[PDB]
């Protein structure tokens, strides 16, 4: 029963651990994606009140 | 009489008057070019000049270039001599076949019909597609709107709908071709010739091609719409009949008016959008509509930019659409198709006291495993099914069942699937889905569910393999 | 003479700017050569900013404009009851011309601090779960807000229906008038309302406003303020109106729109800089007036879209700033089965208990705020480990009452049914039934206590308490019933 | 009599739902 | 002298004159007008032009319409006979009342007492209130700030201030309705009144109260707070003795300006905001203060738009605070009220040296096991709770104990609990968390913590909840 | 030329990512509005009138044709930004290449799966 | 003035990020360009020019110094703001404050791992 | 920081031209003053700068942190216009360092802000690539040598994208 339960706990931890490191990846994307285009609309939203005026 | 032209900048073309001044949606037509080439005026700017939009190229334009006004908005020929034939956005034909002679021409813009005009019929109609007629069903003479991103199934699905809808009708369809692909037409085109639904040599044929695609500059992708939608309206209301609109793709309309809004000056909205978005969009969608005087039955495929239906465009459209079919890119990845959301697609029609009980109860019961299953998606993602509950492993494994029953074999994507195509009758649909819910398959594998017709199907399939 | 006239400058996407008027008032009505009306908005040193009630087809530069010396106006009264109009007060329901016989400005500031009292009087909707868990009273305004489709016009319509029960009748301080502005809307959305408010025989008290998705910006920016002024009608008349505008996020976009076109330099996400005072003079304008008033009120029912079912966002959060409480529905509630789809621990009441009977304030006293811990706790819980019989016991008195605040469509409750529905979760009856049968409880339950105890029930909603002998006689019947349920 | 074995401890895939009045493993 | 209007837009207002310029500042009359229309001089713009700011609508107002020069900005009544009264942005009672029958007035603009005349001098101001008495504790004659996104509980929090603070209160109080509710302003007006805080018959009225809610336009939303804190500088200064300030909302100060902003021709800053906001709430700020001459006790509740504690706005009112409570939704919609983040409220007080050591200690206690908590929270919602030590799950059972010790029924929200209202001695307050931190209630079940006052009341619901 | 002189051509634009990119720094400097990642609202039909030039032409137009394969770069695998689902929606199909399949050694490093396309099969010989 | 007298000063700037703010309120309304945040274009040349004047001098010069200890201010402890980007670049290095760390009970709030001072050893004695 | 990058790059220095016979060249981009101060005297120390005769090996150009934008924009190219004189006239193959490269878009960028240039995405200069490939370009092979360029790379908010 231990030996069967180890060996799946391994299994499973490991799996896990690779699963975390995939989602770890596709969240720094995101993460960083979203940092970018936050800079970006905040400068045009500034860009477009300055360009209205006058 | 006659005007001159003071600036060109790509759409936008200003146009000065000496004696008397065009009215706002006059086209008018530039002096001395080998293909006609309208303008059609959006502002008077004061001091006799008018800002234009040019319906194509505006490449060889010189300051002092006389222009006419034609006394009217674009008119173009509607009725039964539009059947089988091609325009594009002025209404000349493009198919080389010569002169559309129509017994009436109509302006392409034209007053929303009223609220005194509005239908409350709500019918269903079957289109054989199980995703769709379970869980979000469209409406016969209502708006049905399909969204995706780039590549997800948007034009498949379009044409498996002229496939499924289009001959078990008994009327006239007209389609749009709005900011696509050029060689999609000629595809359209020549297939409907090959079937038959369009004849070159009879007057038998019940479609009217209109065309406006991705080659064609920003005014003749932003009117190109109206041009369609003027020619469904003629059938509509002058003969009264039961019409089907097909329209790809309806995002390009809004795009194409965010390209001119950039020449015209416009202080830009949010995502650089013009600030006219929604209020250019009600007037358009608002003709697209079943009145009590004549049905339109109108698909109508939305591209989502960057696959985010929060952008402006697809965001704005919802509200225009009494059914929705919601794509998405990570279903279409995992090998569903058709790729609909089934949590995301909606249809007014979808009531008890319209599809009955039974087909309201079993969309529900499904609707909720599928929720159920995404709510544990984040541990799932991380620890697999093999942690889960006894209980959660069995809404799992239902709902894994469901997702892949919902897929389907189009006629249309035999080469893509390697599936000769089905269309599953609606109480087969309802029936097949019921008795997942109830457990009566659960010794079956996923797989056995993936890509068939009706239930039996898969039992078959299953049968197969082990 | 330019004092009183003006000539068209230019004309373009619902701006025109005109040269003289130089008597022309702030926010004054103005006339254009083709019988189109404007709203003078911008007075410049050199022109008028005007912006316009109709196509711009219809005007040109060089056409005359003329002074109309008043701000817009639109019909009053109970001659609207029944009727659907446009932004103006024009009918669009093809029944002939309104014969009302009184104008109201649309354009009115809400009234200050002394004309007011607190909101007192129960505005029932029949919805259990906002009648028990975030209450509205005649005066409040109560926001219903989530992403499309999550099913935020249901709730008002069930709402307008709910008040036939009352305006049968012949005591007018507990009837109450409903309008309904539509914004931005489909033409065939709004006739698919109608349907059902005559279907459901409350068009009689309902005004219907619409100003839809092709009708001009200005148009749409004016609807809720037309409506409200129809509203106040009845509010300074010692009567209580009902408004529903459906939706603020609509007409927030077409004053950004006319804002942008008329050059005023946008802020944040686009909008205008006063975005909020757009949201905030409208809301205000519902109120509950004191006795020296006529002591009757307006009673506001906002809608506002999310995205992505993110209630933080920008306009989500002005317009919660505004309003008395809000009603937030998710759509992972809603695909679940939790319909109404009401998010418990997001919404909220500002008045709370005072909007309520005394029979209900009995039996949802604590409600509200256990069922946000029993979220908390079923969060906590997930995972099958030790839990005390405290915390079990919570989490099954939190499933059990969560399905006993379902509820379908169409069928609003009278208050002493929901009073009894309630008792029968709260003081624990329901507590060692499968989750799964509440819903045939709560049906069968019902139905059984409208056709056998009808004396109970009308005792119930006369005193608007539960007496001791009322508690005795539910006590009765519950156990009773649920004894026979059970086996 | 049965009885059932595994063990306290979970993350180990399906190893206590396979094998599930005494019961050894809490 | 004499102006005359030339455009019209908005609140914003360009009025020419032909002789003696205006300063920015003064208060201009516009005339023929039904009642009292203010301008606030904001701009010199040049060709004897100024850009200013109404106080009131702009409708009806005509190209050429004559506007007289005060002489001054606004001025309103100050002293005595403010208390018990309503005031409007200029100074007119707004309760139907009659006249302020004041012969004395202030301009609404003014100088911030300067660096030598500061106050040292800093003691706890008990408010019976747990979490803030615990972790965050006020000082009388400092600033107090409480930060909240729309609808998580600032209001309902100055209003139980109010009730277990203020209307005990020795001194004089100043409610200052800054772009909120009216219906509030309504609530309050009549509260004040039962209470006997103000008396409409005889002169024993503790509180002056000026409001200009959400149904103004920008112009008077940005001068009100201004308005309401010139009638409390007055009694800071010239009665001397100690003085509450209740502002709600002062974002709204900050806002109206926003809404005006473009329209005064400003190229704007991040997230739509003017340039100068840092600059124009310094100057409003810093008059908000306990001096030499006398105490201000300020209690100002301070709007989160779109929740973002990082928006400009809330951001840069921070370093105005002695005390700053820090409201959030995520903690409301459990239920937990008041909506207290205890991991981000702080107190200039907060000091070993200040409130004792054994104060110190427990409230540091009580914040380092909810951080560590929180910082396990995700970690055990996917590895679940099975895989902690004995130690760590001891310490998850505590914090959610502590949490829930961390609410409290108040006596403003019995219309929203269900629940009688209760006061919580400092004392009880540190006795009943350092007894939950010692483990001395390991053995009672987490929600007999919930909801209620002293730590007597937890071990009576827990029998209770038994049976 | 080739392709209207009944001959057939090839065209590869390596990279439309840059071409892109040149674009909206002409498009900033004209002061026209930004969007999405600051890219100018005719950046899909800069592209997408390129690409409608590639064409069969029938028999009557001489039967020549010109074939095209634009290139894009994504960043970190993401087709689903801007300029990606732009191109995609223009063109029929896309041969997607991976960086973790590049960096096993597997080269060409195409990803089979997300791999389409839309017209080909009608041009691929019998044998194949 | 204790610099270049031989002399030793420790200079704190109690906070740079305030600073920042009122020279982009006077940029902004002399209508000067805005970039990211607002910010103009020599904001960064605003904070290098104040802490290059730190300075260690050598013998010949009197061998005085000026050390400098800016304090910025995160939001949300984004340390790749515009302003905290330019004085971190700016700077010899850095001493990084957390709220987490504060809470848990680490005070001084001091993140170890990220801190970073490019003087290192050279600035401590034999004990340390 | 550490890493030893300095020894490496006078290590650089050194066996290119014991080894190639070619001179290097050390641009400082928004080079702080104090660390400019200790590469110079570090250089004199391991002998790749020589101050007593005609022995060194590395031309230094310094664009300092408290100089102008457009000082520390074009400092680079002054770098390189040193090196393509090794190359271009006396056949070399040539070292130039750049640190770092990331201050020469920043650079680039506040320039771009001053002359009222409307930003990119991010805030960048809407001439991002061209201001880089300008610069790049001029290090390259050619028939007379060859420029071969070390950058230190600093990658803001770790995000390589
Ligand atoms: N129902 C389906 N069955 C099988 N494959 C499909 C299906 N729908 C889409 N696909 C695959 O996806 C490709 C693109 O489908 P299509 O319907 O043209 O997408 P779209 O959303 O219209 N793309 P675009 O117009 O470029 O934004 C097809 O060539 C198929 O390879
Ligand atoms: N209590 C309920 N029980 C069952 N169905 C409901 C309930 N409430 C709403 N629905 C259904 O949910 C769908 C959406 O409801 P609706 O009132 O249109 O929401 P909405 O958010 O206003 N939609 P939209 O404005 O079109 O984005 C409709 O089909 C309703 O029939
Ligand atoms: N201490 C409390 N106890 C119980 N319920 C509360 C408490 N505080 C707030 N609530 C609930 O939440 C609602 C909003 O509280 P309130 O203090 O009015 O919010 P606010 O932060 O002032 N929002 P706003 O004025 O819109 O910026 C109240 O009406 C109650 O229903
Ligand atoms: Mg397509
Ligand atoms: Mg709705
Ligand atoms: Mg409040």
């Amino acid at each position: 029963s231990t030996t069967s339960e180890q060996s799946a706990r391994m299994t499973a931890m490991d799996n896990a651990s690779k699963n975390a490191s995939e989602m770890i990846d596709k969240l720094t994307l995101t993460f960083n994606r979203t940092r970018q285009a936050v800079i970006t609309k905040e400068l045009i939203e500034i860009i477009s009140g300055a360009a209205a005026l006058d | 009489t006659t005007g001159r032209i003071v600036a060109v900048i790509g759409a936008v073309v200003d146009v000065q008057f000496d004696e008397g001044l065009p009215p706002i949606l006059n086209a008018l037509e530039v002096q001395g070019r080998e293909t006609r080439l309208v303008l059609e005026v959006a502002q008077h700017l004061g001091e006799s000049t008018v800002r234009t939009i040019a319906m194509d190229g505006t490449e060889g334009l010189v300051r002092g270039q006389k222009v006419l006004d034609s006394g009217a908005p674009i008119r173009i020929p509607v009725g039964p001599e539009t059947l089988g034939r091609i325009m594009n956005v002025i209404g000349e034909p493009i198919d080389e076949r010569g002169p559309i002679k129509t017994k009436q021409f109509a302006a392409i813009h034209a007053e929303a019909p009223e609220f005194v005009e509005m239908s409350v019929e709500q019918e269903i109609l079957v289109t054989g597609i199980k995703v769709v007629d379970l869980l979000a069903p469209y409406a016969k003479g209502g708006k049905i709107g399909l969204f995706g991103g780039a590549g997800v199934g948007k034009t498949v699905l379009i044409m498996e709908l002229i496939n499924n809808v289009a001959k078990a009708h008994g009327g006239y369809s007209v389609f749009a071709g709005v900011g696509e692909r050029t060689r999609e037409g000629n595809d359209l085109y020549h297939e409907m010739i090959e079937s038959g639904v369009i004849n070159l040599k009879d007057a038998t044929s019940k479609v009217a091609l209109v065309y406006g695609q991705m080659n064609e500059p920003p005014g003749a992708r932003a009117r190109v719409a109206l041009t369609g939608l003027t020619v469904a309206e003629y059938f509509r209301d002058q003969e009264g009949q039961d019409v089907l609109l097909f329209i790809d793709n309806i995002f390009r309309f809004t795009q194409a008016g965010s390209e001119v809004s950039a020449l015209l000056g416009r202080i830009p909205s949010a995502v650089g959008y013009q600030p006219t978005l929604a209020t250019d969009m009600g007037t358009m969608q608002e003709r697209i509509t079943t009145t009590k005087k004549g049905s339109i039955t109108s698909v109508q495929a939305i591209y989502v930019p960057a696959d985010d239906l929060t952008d402006p465009a697809p965001a704005t459209t919802f509200a225009h659409l009494d059914a929705t079919t919601v794509l998405s890119r990570a279903i279409a990845e995992l090998g569903i198709y058709p790729a609909v959301d089934p949590l995301d697609s909606t249809s007014r029609i979808m009531d008890p006291n319209i599809v009955g009980s039974e087909h309201y109860d079993v969309a529900r019961g499904v609707q909720k495993i599928l929720q159920d299953y995404k709510s544990l998606q984040d541990i799932i993602a991380i620890l697999g099914m093999d942690e889960l509950s006894e209980e959660d492993k069995l809404t799992v494994s239902r709902a894994r069942k469901i997702q892949r029953f919902l897929s389907q074999p189009f006629q249309v994507a035999e080469v893509f699937t390697g599936h000769l195509g089905k269309l599953v009758p609606l109480k087969e649909t309802i029936k097949g889905f019921q008795q997942i819910l109830a457990g009566e398959y659960d010794h079956l594998p996923e797989q056995a569910f993936y890509m068939v017709g009706p239930i039996e199907e898969a039992v078959a399939k299953a049968d197969k393999l082990a | 003479d330019l004092e009183e006239t003006g000539r068209v400058l230019s004309i373009g996407d619902g701006i025109a700017r005109v040269h003289g008027l130089r008597n022309v008032q702030a926010e004054e009505m103005v006339e254009f050569s083709s019988g189109l009306k404007g709203m003078s908005l911008n007075l410049e040193p050199d022109n008028v900013g005007v912006v316009v009630f109709g196509n711009d087809k219809l005007i040109k530069e060089g056409d005359i404009v003329k002074r109309t010396g008043a701000i817009v106006d639109v019909p009053v009264g109970e001659e609207l009851l029944g009727r659907v109009v446009d932004a103006l007060g024009n009918a669009i329901d093809g029944k002939g011309p309104i014969g009302s016989k009184a104008r109201r400005r649309v354009g009115l500031k809400a009234p200050g601090i002394i004309p007011r009292i607190s909101v007192r009087e129960p505005m029932q909707t029949g919805i259990k779960a906002v009648d028990s868990l975030v209450p509205i009273g005649r005066g409040q305004r109560e926001l219903i807000i989530g992403d499309r489709q999550t099913g935020k016009t249901s709730i008002a319509i069930d709402t307008i229906i709910n008040q036939k029960r009352f305006n049968d009748g012949t005591d007018e301080k507990k009837k109450l008038y409903c309008i309904y502005v539509a914004i931005g809307q489909k033409r065939s959305t709004v006739a698919q309302l109608v349907k059902r408010l005559t279907d459901a025989d409350a068009m009689k008290y309902t005004i219907v406003v619409s100003a839809t998705a092709s009708d001009a910006a200005p148009l749409q920016y004016l609807a809720p303020y037309s409506g409200c002024s129809m509203g106040e009608y009845f509010r300074d008349n010692g009567k209580h109106a009902l408004i529903i505008y459906d939706d603020l996020s609509k007409q927030a976009v077409a004053y950004r729109q006319m804002s942008l076109l008329l050059r005023r330099p946008p802020g944040r996400e686009a909008y205008p800089g006063d975005v909020f005072y757009l949201h905030s003079r409208l809301l205000e304008r519902a109120a509950k007036m004191n006795d020296a008033f006529g002591g009757g009120s307006l009673t506001a029912l906002p809608v506002i879209e999310t995205q992505a079912g993110d209630v933080s966002a920008y306009i989500p959060t002005n317009v919660i700033s505004i309003t008395d409480g809000q009603i937030f529905l998710e759509t992972e509630l809603f695909y679940k089965g939790i319909r109404p789809a009401i998010n418990v621990g997001l919404s909220v009441s500002r008045v709370g208990s005072a909007a309520q009977t005394r029979a209900m304030k009995q039996v949802a006293g604590t409600m509200k705020l256990e069922l946000a811990q029993y979220r908390e706790v079923a969060a906590f819980a997930q995972f099958g480990s030790d839990l005390d019989a405290a915390t079990q016991q919570l989490l099954s008195r939190g499933v059990r009452l969560t399905e006993l605040l379902k509820q379908g469509q169409y069928s609003p409750m009278a208050i002493e049914e929901q009073v009894a529905v309630i008792y029968a979760g709260v003081r624990g009856y329901l507590d060692k039934l499968e989750p799964s049968k509440i819903t045939k409880f709560e049906n069968a339950f019902l139905s059984h206590v409208i056709s056998q105890h009808q004396a109970l029930l009308g005792k119930i909603r006369t005193d608007g308490k539960i007496s001791e002998e009322s508690d005795a006689k539910l006590k009765e019947i519950v156990t009773n019933f649920l004894a026979g349920f059970e086996a | 009599l049965i009885i059932g074995v595994s063990s306290d401890r979970g993350l180990c895939g399906a190893i206590h739902s396979s094998v599930a009045i005494i019961g050894v493993g809490d």
